[PDB]
């Protein structure tokens, strides 16, 4: 199924980085999350 | 006891430590380009960071 979950920002749990501008996708092993602003 | 205890900043072992496992801006590693090194690292999943 598919659910929605919320993630905050911490140092080693969960980073949040910007994606690669070299390509459009991120690294692997490394889910995208949206940000809302 | 400050003689023998006087170590130095210590050294950085293999490819495990947090100090060149996860990036830093301060610091900076890097090997050849276009060598085994660049296809080692290239290859292996776990060491794309």
């Amino acid at each position: 199924d598919h659910l929605s979950i919320v993630t905050l920002e911490e140092a080693p749990f969960v980073i949040v980085e910007s994606v690669d501008p070299l390509s459009g996708t991120c690294m692997r092993n490394t889910v995208p999350c949206q940000k809302r602003i | 006891a400050f003689l023998v205890l006087d170590r130095p900043e210590e050294r950085i072992t293999g490819i495990n430590d947090p100090r060149l496992r996860n990036p830093s801006d301060k610091f900076i590693y890097a090997t050849v380009k276009q060598s085994s090194v660049d296809i080692y690292f290239r290859r292996q999943v776990e060491l794309s960071t």
